[PDB]
Formats: structure tokens, C-alpha cells, sequence
């Protein structure tokens, strides 16, 4: 169902030219050397420094027009607080063990640095990205 | 079977009480210096 | 180069990388496209485009 | 008066909670349609 | 209210009183520690000198759950000197308070202070329960549960204590086995407490699901009955896990003993999230290792060595021979499902290093299985895809296998009755040594082969040039 699991701790969050998207840079608690680069929507999901984000990746929500959702039916999402849909336009198989995923979210950008163990399964068109804190 | 050795028991084991230091309730958090700052002129 | 190994095709991209080592004629028709290719670079370098321009 | 005195930041049962409480409500509820209600 | 009463009062530039910066802390307890906090700080501050010996010790406590040693521990101080200036009639009280609390951050820092600063309140005051539960608890810890007649009087002095009877049931949990004592007889203690004393306390509906759940479990299954009966245990001990979740929705404890009755039942799916989530809420070593076992009944290996690697890491520091065990077992089902080399050799080289730390038959027997599995792969393995080198590594764990499985046949009680060991080291010996060596010898050609023609091409292209 999930294809990637962790929990960040955010470093810097930078707003910067923007008032509605900050720039957050967090490292996984459980395993350093990996790196999470994320725009996310102020208004919507605010984080400060030093926060601990629960971030969750998958390809699917269940358990081809868009609809508003049914409060009758359930999906994944229903156990996170933001939720955002992207396509991976770059898979860096980088050096050894540096592997890097490029996935934008309608123009707000993610990069995550990982070891091959961790994000081989990474390889795919689109991804669901899933933030609880 | 004549394979791998190993042995599965779930851990949920419950800790033991913590007794955890008390707080002390205020003077204010008693019924009497209530109605004495209350009833104040 | 078919002769070394590490100077070679990657064994990951092509399936038939066993049977490519140690080729003789595969390396003469290597070899005459790299020839091409230089006479290509001497002939775009010294003639045509003296300057070093490559953006046409 | 030791007993009076005395207050515990959290409770028996919410010491689970601590800094951080998170619900299981829908465990509970998926709990008791399939292992009280199994069938 | 009181935030408006603030707000006026800064506007009007009078003296905000600190009673309200109590009782908005008071309130904020339940609700944020840290505006609390900052309440009880801001009322410090405004009563300068006018500190009271409850103000610095609820400061000190907050500084203790946010692990604010240090400002946790000058709060403390800061109240003891002030306990000098504390009414005669609320003086003893308030020293035996502060005391035990002084002596919690002593056992938090070093445990003799803790347990000398226990005695000294004792003699003070010997109808205190917490002081006398914690220093048991101090021995048992230092005794490794050798205090069992200490348990069983403190037990006798407060039958209607919570604490007592929870701290006296967490001692049988641990020790029953030791002391021999009647396996259902904290069944019964913990009956006796839901009953008579209260029936919504969670943790002896807790302790009791985990009695019965290992019940149902160690029940040998015969027939449909005896299956029945043990999911009528199961379905007790999810009653009590039910009643506690409606106790309180947040018990993580609960949802842990269901996932464990789920995997019980093969129901992996629900387990898995409720590990998940139980991981997202709290961080120890059981709920790593149950993250673990799950991948692997999840059959995804890859996630179980992560979650088992952090679990070593993190709590076990590397030292913990089970864990070892786990990451070589997974390691050894990625080989196999992936048919990945690579994976064995991470494998046996835990398993080696898990058996110099213990030289125990069953990690001898793990040594040999995995050799034995190295092996049938490599001669399973095409030309192309192996090496003299590798092939030469498999026939030396091969016979290092043999003798060792000679080894384990001559052993009292091996994991394994000592025919099969026999068996199973004269199979591999017949037949998978000469497969080995033909192997060899078949590589061998295949190198030379190659080598063959690297030498032929060259000389050709020196004729031609």
C-alpha cells in the first residue's frame, strides 16, 4: 500500500519570495543521510522549526475524472492532515548508495536523498504524498 | 523441518509505575482562600 | 574498447555483453567509426568552424 | 492533607497521552465489527 | 475570560494578578504544558521575591516532564530554600513532598541518593505508599526480584491501593516463573480487583487479556473445538482490550494486544497499521521488533531488516543476540524469494558474528543451514553469473557445514535430532561436494576460454597493423 515510511524533523523552513509556500528541509529521526526538500501550502499545513512530520508515500489511496469525495467512502488519506498528488519527473541513480527523486506537486517541489534499499520502490510515474503531525 | 532457527514472542509488556513527582495544589486551589479573595472589598 | 573490460559497454545495458569481449571484426567496425568520427572533428574544427562555434 | 495537597499532572488512564494523545477510535470501532461481531 | 482580563489589564497598564496566570496554567495541564509553563514563569516573574514553595515546584516538574534537568533541578532547589519560610502545620507535609520529589530526580540521576533519601522519609513517614513502592521497586530491580515476600507485605498494607496492586502484579508478571508461584493466581488477583475495588481500571483488564491471550496460545490445537475454545480466549482478552478503549480511545497498549490476537489470526493488514500507528505514537524496542515480525508475515523482508537494523541501533546497541537472529533470518528469506547472493553473505555474516557472541548450538545449526543454502544456490547459479572465488567460499563453508553438522549429531540435545543432522551432512557431502567441484572445473573453462580469445584478438590486430 505504502511504498515509503519515516519520520522528519524540520530544519529550516523558508518562506522567502512567497507568502502561501515555505520551503522545509527535514532528515529522517530513524536514519540519517536522508534528506526530505518539500514546498507545502502555509495556509493549509503551517510547520515551525524543529517540528516532527510523519511523511508517508504512496502510489495509490485506496484500501479517471476527479469527483469531490462521498463522506460514505474511506481512502488512506482519511488518517493524515495534508495530502498532495505529484508526478516524478526525475530518479537520479546516482553514485552507490545516493539516490535521488524529483516529484512535483502541480509546481510545489520535492526532492528526497536516500540510500537504493530505501527508495527502490520509488520508481514510479505518480506518487501520493502523505504529512500527519 | 530441518531449517532456520528462530523464535517469535510479541513484546506488550506493561511498564511498571512511573510515581511521577506530585504537584502542589495552589492556595487559591482551596474552597476557603477562594471565598476569602472573592468576598475582598 | 572490446579488448579491455573496464573501457567497454556496460554488462547492465545490453543482453548480449558476454559474447562482445575479445571480438576482432566488431572492433574493426568500431574502429572505423571512431575513425570517422575524428576525421568529422578535424574537418569541423580547422575548416568550417575555426572559432570553435558549435551552436548553428 | 498530604492527599489534598497532592495533584498528578495526568491521569491513570491518560498517561498514555502524555504530551502527545492520538485516537484509536477507529481501531475500536474496527475492533468490534470484526472481532466482537466475527463471524 | 482570564485572557481577556489579561489583555484589559495590559491595556489599562494595572498590575495583572498572578492568580490568574495559576489558574490558567491549572487549566493548560490538560490542554499545553508549554503555555502553562509559560504562565506559571510570567507569574513568577511578576511576584519577584513573592514565590511560593508551589509555584517553583510545579516549575520544577515542568522542567522535569520537558527533561529540563538542570532548570528542573534549580527549581527544586530554589523550593527547599524557601521551605524554610513555610508554616509550621503545612511544613512536614510540604518537606515530605518535596523530598520524594528530590528523590525521584536522584533515582532519574543516581539511584543510591534516590533510594537513602526513600529510607530517610519512610522512618518520617511510614503510611506513604509511593515512597515504599518505588524503593521495592529500587531492590527488585538490584535483588532481580529476590524481595518477593517485600511485595507480598506491601501487597498486605494497602489491598485497596491501585498502585500497590499494580506494582504487585507487575512484579508476578515478571518473577512468577522464578518464584514458582500458581500461574492464574494474579488471573485471580486481578479478578478480584476489577470486582470488588474497580472494574474501569485499564491495567489489570490489560494484565488479564495478556494472561488469557497466552493461554489461548500455549492451548494445543487438536480439532474445531480446541480452536474454538482458543478464540474464546482470544475473544475474552479482546473484551478486556475493548473496555479499555472505551476507557480511553488513546490506549496504545490495547491496539498493540489486538494486532497481536490479529496476527494470531492471520489478520496481517490490520496488525500492520496498527503497528504503524502505534510506532507514530510512541518509540521502543517491542514495537520495532513487532514492526518486524509483521514485514516478515508481510513478506516484505526489505522493511523488516530496516525495522530490525534501527531496533539494534536504537535500544539493543547491537548486543541483543535474538535481534541478530531476526536480521539474519530476514536476510536469508530476501536471498531466497530474490534469489539475491549478496543477502546471504549479510546473513552469514550475522549469523557469525551472533554466534561469537554466544557459541550456542542453535546459532551453530543456523551457521550450517546457511551454508548449506550457499552452496545448492551457487551450483544452482549459471556460469556467467558467479565466480571461481565465490564457488571456491561455498565448498569451504560446505565442509566447515559437514563438520559442523558432525558436530551438532555428537551434541546432547542439538535443535535437531541428530539422525537428520547426520543425514543431512552425508546428503550434501555425496552429492552437492562433486556438483561443486564440477562447477569449478566447468568456471575454469569458461575463464580460460575467455582468456583465450583476449590473447588470440590481439595478435591479429598487431598483424593488421
Amino acid at each position: 500500500s505504502a511504498l515509503f515510511d519515516d519520520i522528519f524533523t524540520v530544519q529550516t523552513v523558508d518562506n522567502g519570495r512567497y507568502n502561501k509556500v515555505s520551503r522545509i528541509i527535514g532528515i529522517s529521526t530513524t536514519n540519517s543521510a536522508i534528506k526530505l526538500t518539500l514546498d507545502i501550502n502555509n495556509e493549509m499545513f503551517p510547520v515551525s522549526q524543529d517540528d516532527s512530520l510523519t511523511v508517508t508515500l504512496a502510489n495509490s489511496l485506496s484500501l479517471k475524472s476527479w469527483r469531490p469525495p462521498k463522506p460514505t467512502d474511506k481512502s488512506l488519506a482519511d488518517d493524515y492532515d495534508y495530502v498532495m498528488f505529484g508526478t516524478v519527473y526525475k530518479f537520479e541513480e546516482g553514485d552507490e548508495d545516493k539516490i535521488k527523486v524529483y516529484v512535483s506537486f502541480g509546481g510545489l517541489l520535492m526532492c528526497l536523498e536516500g540510500g537504493y534499499k530505501s527508495l527502490a520502490s520509488l520508481k514510479q510515474d505518480n506518487l501520493y504524498i502523505l504529512i500527519r503531525r | 523441518r530441518q531449517d532456520y532457527i528462530a523464535k517469535v514472542r510479541y513484546q506488550n509488556d506493561l511498564p511498571a509505575p512511573p510515581c511521577p513527582p506530585k504537584l502542589l495544589k495552589y492556595e487559591i486551589e482551596k474552597e476557603a482562600p477562594q471565598k476569602e479573595f472573592l468576598k475582598d472589598s | 574498447d572490446l579488448m579491455d573490460e573496464k573501457n567497454s559497454i556496460k554488462p547492465d545495458v545490453i543482453e548480449y555483453a558476454a559474447d562482445i569481449l575479445g571480438d576482432v571484426e566488431l572492433q574493426k567496425e568500431l574502429n572505423s567509426e571512431y575513425e570517422q568520427l575524428v576525421s568529422d572533428r578535424k574537418f569541423l574544427r580547422e575548416i568550417v568552424f575555426v572559432n570553435g562555434d558549435h551552436n548553428w | 492533607e498530604i492527599a489534598s495537597n497532592e495533584r498528578v499532572l495526568i491521569d491513570h488512564n491518560k498517561v498514555l497521552r502524555g504530551l502527545k494523545p492520538k485516537d484509536f477510535s477507529s481501531v475500536a470501532k474496527d475492533c468490534e465489527l470484526r472481532i466482537l461481531k466475527e463471524k | 475570560f482570564l485572557e481577556k482580563y489579561v489583555a484589559v489589564c495590559q491595556e489599562e497598564n494595572y498590575p495583572i494578578l498572578p492568580e490568574a496566570y495559576l489558574v490558567l496554567s491549572r487549566v493548560y495541564e490538560n490542554k499545553d504544558l508549554n503555555v502553562a509553563l509559560d504562565y506559571l514563569m510570567k507569574a513568577n516573574d511578576i511576584l519577584g521575591d513573592k514565590a511560593n514553595v508551589y509555584v517553583l515546584n510545579n516549575l520544577g516538574i515542568y522542567h522535569f516532564f520537558r527533561n529540563n534537568v538542570s532548570q528542573s533541578s534549580d527549581f527544586f532547589a530554589q523550593s527547599l530554600e524557601a521551605l524554610n519560610n513555610v508554616s509550621p502545620q503545612n511544613k512536614e507535609a510540604l518537606s515530605i513532598t518535596l523530598h520524594y520529589n528530590k528523590a525521584r530526580v536522584e533515582e532519574v540521576s543516581n539511584q543510591s541518593e534516590a533510594e537513602k533519601l526513600y529510607s530517610k522519609l519512610m522512618e518520617k513517614c511510614p503510611g506513604y505508599t509511593s515512597n515504599k513502592i518505588r524503593y521495592i521497586y529500587l531492590l527488585a530491580l538490584k535483588s532481580n526480584g529476590n524481595n518477593y515476600a517485600d511485595v507480598q507485605q506491601l501487597l498486605d498494607d494497602f489491598p485497596s491501593d491501585l498502585e500497590v496492586r499494580s506494582f504487585y502484579g507487575w512484579f508476578l508478571k515478571r518473577y512468577g516463573r522464578k518464584n514458582g508461584l500458581k500461574q492464574d493466581l494474579e488471573s485471580q488477583h486481578h479478578k478480584d480487583t476489577l470486582i470488588n475495588y474497580d472494574k474501569h481500571d485499564c491495567y489489570a483488564l490489560l494484565s488479564l487479556g495478556n494472561i488469557y491471550a497466552t493461554i489461548a496460545r500455549e492451548m494445543k490445537v487438536t480439532d474445531q473445538k480446541q480452536n474454538e475454545i482458543k478464540r474464546q480466549q482470544y475473544l475474552r482478552a479482546a473484551q478486556f482490550y475493548h473496555k479499555v478503549l472505551s476507557i480511553d480511545p488513546k490506549n496504545i497498549y490495547a491496539a498493540q494486544g489486538i494486532a497481536i490476537i490479529f496476527s494470531d489470526k492471520e489478520r496481517t493488514g490490520l496488525a500492520l497499521e496498527i503497528f504503524k500507528k502505534v510506532r507514530d505514537t510512541v518509540q521502543d524496542l517491542g514495537t520495532f521488533i513487532n514492526l518486524g515480525h509483521c514485514f516478515m508475515e508481510a513478506k516484505q523482508f526489505g522493511k523488516a531488516i530496516e525495522s530490525y537494523t534501527i531496533a539494534l541501533e536504537k535500544f539493543s546497541n547491537g548486543m541483543d543476540s535474538k535481534l541478530l537472529v531476526l536480521i539474519g533470518r530476514a536476510w536469508y528469506h530476501r536471498g531466497f524469494y530474490e534469489k539475491s547472493m549478496d543477502a546471504y553473505k549479510k546473513a552469514l555474516e550475522v549469523s557469525e558474528q551472533a554466534y561469537q557472541l554466544s557459541k550456542l548450538p542453535a546459532l551453530r545449526f543456523n551457521i550450517v543451514f546457511i551454508q548449506f543454502q550457499i552452496a545448492d544456490f551457487v551450483k544452482s547459479l549459471p556460469n556467467t553469473q558467479r565466480d571461481l572465488t565465490t564457488l571456491e567460499n561455498a565448498l569451504s563453508g560446505l565442509n566447515d557445514a559437514i563438520k559442523s553438522l558432525l558436530k551438532l549429531a555428537e551434541l546432547e540435545q542439538p535443535p535437531y535430532p541428530s539422525e537428520d543432522l547426520k543425514a543431512r551432512a552425508t546428503m550434501g557431502s555425496n552429492t552437492l561436494r562433486n556438483q561443486l567441484e564440477r562447477a569449478i572445473q566447468d568456471q575454469q573453462d569458461y575463464e580460460m576460454s575467455i582468456q583465450e580469445k583476449l590473447r588470440t584478438a590481439r595478435r591479429k590486430q598487431q598483424l593488421d597493423e
